């Protein structure tokens, strides 16, 4: 199958510098042309970069001309993108495109002069009735987004309610709701597991009954 | 006979070796008074093999092969005949 | 660039009914090839694009028979014909006839539903975050509709709120249901001169709110 | 890194076929021909199939022509090697090459009757100096290769892995290792070995007698 | 005027557009009383847009560039043949 | 296929003295452009090939000024200045002028060494292998020079032939040393019948032979 993968990406100080991947494989990198396209925090989506089919022309719109080069590599099939004087209109997920029909599966670039924070993890468990019981694990102060979340290492995945992080001042907050039966909880230790990429922070925490 | 190409029934096909955009590729040979090869004429004749994967006025590139394509022609850069008449 | 115009902004259809979307051009998208090369894209939160139509009206593999695209020059249109669960994404109509492809602003397809009230649940704050100097309380209330609801904190039945952070999910693409996290935050100080914690939630479903509360002491 | 790597390559019998893969990597596989080199017994070098550049041509000689097929794969940049009506004398390490400049690692194809047999693995151990020898005696297998390790790897300088040996359809090869007193018995030495056209895997610690 | 190919300077290139290795090029045009086109001969003049990457007389395909890592005695190529004309 | 032929099958040179390989081909290997295409590949045992020195005389990235290329139409020669321990393998010349690519004979490089004598090392069977019913007794026999070697098996004091399978590694690639496996089999209850099992290696570095026996008592 047609496969892409992108890499790089990460916090940047505005007016900073980065270099994106795009690893491709499946079709002969040279007879397509690839498009880089992002995904604004608005959620519209925008051409970054072309380079044609042959690699022989290369295109940019005027937003980001100047500033934007696409590179090549004809020996690993990889393509590159080397960006500078990163705006704050330069924030969001970076796919690489093979045509409307293949994209790859994006990679996450902010331009915030905000430093990176690692996350606080706390367990919600029950204060001190039903068959149904509900856990929580809350994911506080951190920059920047993504944070990873799972339970029991990936194991349950079912009635999980992963809540969509939100700032509040340099600093966003993430929450996740998991519902079992109560023979399974306290008999199973539940675990959440949070991992920030961006600070190379990965901790798990078990949810213990008051 | 002072045709720098291809010379073919009183017509001079000029080679570009930039590769462009249909749309640029059109746009150079209308600005040289000059309209791109039809996929009619130049097929089934001698022509054929300098011209296959070339600009066609219709949009399409040359081809011997007419199969039923993965990527949109309008995207894609190729190099270009700019056809006039000779005598 | 030639400018694509997708409306409406925001399409809110049961399921079981047919929806439509349209899609606008500032140039004809006919290529001097006789083609249209005009595509329809779908995207799931926390996923990547994914093409439903290209060529105006041809339907890519898997694509459901209800998706049907119309239209020729400058103005085209996306019909599902019967909305159903999994629908839930963004559409986009993309043009590809001109240099450079081009997008429209989005189509955010929200389903709806019959009536359902939230499932809410209290929290204290955990022991780990009293060790470290603040204190959160969270309260989630999950698997609702509609979207509209209203969450009330109270500290020793009073309202309160400042330090409130509402956080809802992206719709269900199996039962289409909502679900929001309110998390309430205090220092370790103030949460220790008080007793009562209320989280009051407010919903279309009934007159009275769902009350869930705890005791600080009492455990 | 130009890379090249052979795949398939088991045991076949006078007459049955067997398909051969190249995998490839750092460079454009189409901008370069390739050619099949393979290795005899007597360890003379012999082509048997040119792939051109671009793919356009295809070659092959006297011997292999009519059963030797040369196939490619432009989407996942692979090479294939089709043979069928396979002869006793096509046995031995076959080799892509791009150029004479890389070569892959090689891959083994026997053409014999004789059947697939799993080899038996014995440790040595002395009899109740400062150095200690300690081997291995795989025995009674068919065909080559086996692969042999010293504690998965770990263990590797002073190791004298013998060359297999025929006796009579059957295989056998020893391996010794060489460590002090006081690695060996102090810390325990494992024997690995693995025979792949029989699916065997055994590991077999060295205890003292 | 009945030169179906390249015509230039009293010399008629006909295009074989089936890939052959030099050997096989260079029979193949003096089957037909012609030879590859000369380096010197094509570059600097229009036929060098038509002719790079095809075979040349000397058994290296005719490039704009004097370069390398392969071993063209090895490869295919397309090839012109050039029969004098006029 | 145009023919190439090597001169000589092996050679065996000591360290620090000059060496030389030829190649003759039945044609000319002058190609069309000025250039002439003969390679020199070796190859170590258990490696895939690797090229030294390709048009003649050009050496490739990494190989030492000692080996040099030469020749001109049909005659080629490949000189070692000063051999050296990893220099040990077959050489083949190639031709890469006329397709396709053909190979001369090869030339084996047997280094020559100062004498060292065996380590000799003797092994019982394995309980294993008893279990199955049959016993082999394993002598290994390592780092010596030269590669020539008598090993005897005796048998409460008398020569056993039967079920003797040897082997030599390649000569080392370091050290310059070849090393040996003899292997003596039986069937269980033929072992059992005695309890006297030497191993008698007589090498030109000793005029006594290395004896390495063992009793099948002394557990």
């Amino acid at each position: 199958e047609v496969k892409l993968v992108e890499s790089g990406g990460g916090l940047v100080q505005p007016g900073g510098s980065l270099k994106l991947s795009c690893a491709t494989s499946g079709f002969t990198f040279s007879d397509y042309y690839i498009y880089w396209v992002r995904q604004t925090p608005e959620k519209r989506l925008e051409w970054v970069a072309y380079i044609s089919n042959g690699g022989y022309k290369t295109y940019y719109p005027d937003t980001v001309k100047g500033r934007f080069t696409i590179s090549r590599d004809n020996a690993k099939n990889i393509l590159y993108l080397q960006m500078s004087r990163l705006k704050s209109e330069d924030t969001g997920i970076y796919y690489c495109a093979r045509g409307m029909d293949y994209w790859g599966q994006g990679t996450s670039v902010t331009v915030s002069s905000a430093k990176t924070t690692a996350p606080s993890v706390y367990p919600l468990a029950p204060v001190c009735t039903g068959s149904s019981v509900t856990l929580g694990c809350l994911v506080k102060g951190y920059f920047p987004e993504p944070v990873t979340l799972t339970w029991n290492s990936g194991s349950l995945s079912s009635g999980v309610h992963t809540f969509p992080a939100v700032l509040q001042s340099d600093l966003y907050t993430l929450s996740s709701s998991v519902t079992v039966t109560s023979s399974t909880w306290p008999s199973q230790s539940i675990t959440c597991n949070v991992a920030h990429p961006a600070s190379s922070t990965k901790v798990d925490k078990k949810i213990e009954p008051r | 006979e002072s045709c720098n190409g291809l010379y073919y029934q009183g017509s001079c096909y000029i080679l570009h070796s930039d590769y462009q955009m249909f749309s640029d590729a059109a746009a150079n040979c209308t600005a040289e008074s000059s309209t791109l090869p039809n996929k009619s004429d130049v097929m089934i004749t001698w022509l054929i093999d300098y011209v296959e994967d070339t600009w066609g006025s219709d949009g399409n590139p040359i081809t011997k092969t007419t199969s039923d394509q993965d990527s949109d022609v309008s995207q894609e850069v190729r190099k270009y005949f700019c056809v006039k008449t000779m005598n | 660039d030639v400018v694509m115009t997708q409306t409406p902004l925001t399409l809110s259809v049961t399921i079981g009914q047919p929806a439509s979307i349209s899609c606008k051009s500032s140039q004809s998208l006919l290529y001097s090839n006789g083609k249209t090369y005009l595509n329809w894209l779908l995207q799931r939160p926390g996923q990547s694009p994914k093409r439903l139509i290209y060529l105006v009206s041809k339907l890519d593999s898997g694509v459901p028979d209800r998706f049907t695209g119309s239209g020729s020059g400058t103005d085209f249109t996306l019909k599902i014909s019967r909305v159903e669960a999994e629908d839930l994404g963004i559409y986009y109509c993309v043009q590809g006839t001109h240099f450079p492809y081009t997008f429209g602003g989005g189509t955010k397809l929200e389903i709806k539903r019959a009536d359902a009230a939230p499932t809410v649940s209290i929290f204290p704050p955990s022991s780990e975050q009293l060790t470290s100097g603040g204190a959160s309380v969270v309260c989630f209330l999950n698997n609702f509709y509609p979207k509209d609801i209203n969450v009330k904190w109270k500290i020793d039945g009073s309202e309160r709120q400042n330090g409130v952070l509402n956080s809802w999910t992206d719709q269900d693409s199996k039962d289409s249901t909502y679900s929001m996290s309110s998390t309430l935050t205090l220092t370790k100080d103030e949460y220790e001169r008080h007793n009562s914690y209320t989280c009051e939630a407010t919903h279309k479903t009934s007159t009275s709110p769902i009350v869930k509360s705890f005791n600080r002491n009492e455990c």
